[PDB]
């Protein structure tokens, strides 16, 4: 019940036809071109594969998700952020952020081809990054693909205590304050779960997707700017 | 964020 | 009133505290890290120093500026351009353009340190170049740092009569047609004045800057592409 | 265009 993607066509098979185990395995092949990738997110699909393997496309059931408002924040994190040593920006250094993610340990799945593919979406205005700075040094951040009022988180990275939590916390506030509705996490992991991510039915997620992709945030919401300083 | 597990 | 910087902070003193003579000298030291430069431009500050000296940061008063739609084009240049022997592209060869400027001989105020620094800004999507081609050879061009609908001109270089002007004229056309509203020249020089640059108080510049830094041009405006081909 | 004149 899988499928080999057409090298000339950008079409995808329906997500409900994906495998149960591995969860969401939907197709393989094709390419990571701007249009293809973009099409995959509109349909609740995303590429995920290790170096050496051919492109693998997924749409898991259930789906990992994070309600911005339901973001969990311990009391020591609140004390920390009130006196934060960090500065947070948006779309200041997409290239550095994704490279920071691809440099962790699964950062090994963020292959050169993947870095190049998402960089294209960034240049084209679809992928965005949140940077966390400690003085002059980039110490964390995250990036994803905007889909209207729905944001699909791709990865995060941390080089200093609470750096990635500061990226998400600040991002959520900004996002919530301007109409953001949901953050897609694809698959629930340990870190993502401690932040408040939960699981909902694949069709529920696809319903939200179709509804939120039409939604709109302020026209200049993603222009590069400082989001948190003093 | 899938690239965290 | 003229502060020295440490690597410990990316913070800049307020521009209003800059010296009167030399006009605008605000601080010295620091580094040319992507985070500092971006912070600087967002505040109306820019680095300007000769080889051998420590980094000097400025915010003069008045500020040399150039209104796109007021670009001065002699009657001969128009005739020349109508039958232009040049081709113009965007962000095709930032490396070459900046080198062209650094070695234009006037020029040498662009040390290797500045080349690497601004090249990083280019890779991160904030510095941009305009290339002028005579057949297959780069014969001229210019580059700057984008700040929303405001463009900070860094430099221009020319190896063939009217290449500079071509880059500026064509850029200005693209720029205004897509929403761009202002070009920063920092300091009114002789070549700059002949092109139409005029002076305005530092205060007005910072007002325009705070206004334009959050505006935006089409998502693909800075995407590498051909701008003019006869 | 400070790097010129």
């Amino acid at each position: 019940r899988l499928v080999q993607l057409s090298r000339h066509s950008i079409a995808f098979p329906s997500p409900e036809g994906a495998l149960r185990e591995p969860n969401g395995l939907l197709a393989l092949g094709g390419d990571l071109s701007p249009a293809r990738l973009l099409m995959a997110y509109q349909r609740g699909i995303f590429p995920w594969f290790s170096p050496g393997d051919p492109i693998l496309w997924w749409s898991p059931d259930p789906r990992a998700v994070l309600w911005p408002e339901s973001l969990h924040i311990s009391r020591s994190m609140k004390r920390f952020h009130k006196r934060s040593p960090y500065r947070v920006t948006m779309n200041y250094a997409f290239g550095q952020v994704i490279e920071g993610c691809a440099s962790d340990r699964e950062g090994t799945w963020i292959t050169r081809g993947v870095v190049e593919a998402y960089h294209r979406l960034h240049e084209l205005g679809h992928a965005h990054s949140i940077e966390v700075w400690r003085e002059d040094e980039l110490v964390g951040g995250m990036y994803g693909v905007a889909q209207g009022t729905l944001f699909c988180g791709e990865s995060m990275f941390s080089r200093m205590e609470n750096a990635s939590k500061t990226a998400l916390l600040v991002f959520c506030e900004e996002f919530i304050g301007h109409g953001g509705k949901l953050i897609d996490c694809q698959v629930l992991n340990d870190h993502t779960a401690s932040l408040g991510a939960c699981e909902i039915p694949r069709r529920d997620y696809l319903n939200y997707l179709n509804q939120m992709r039409l939604g709109r945030l302020p026209n200049n919401f993603w222009v590069p700017r400082c989001l948190f300083s003093p | 964020f899938r690239y965290l597990g």
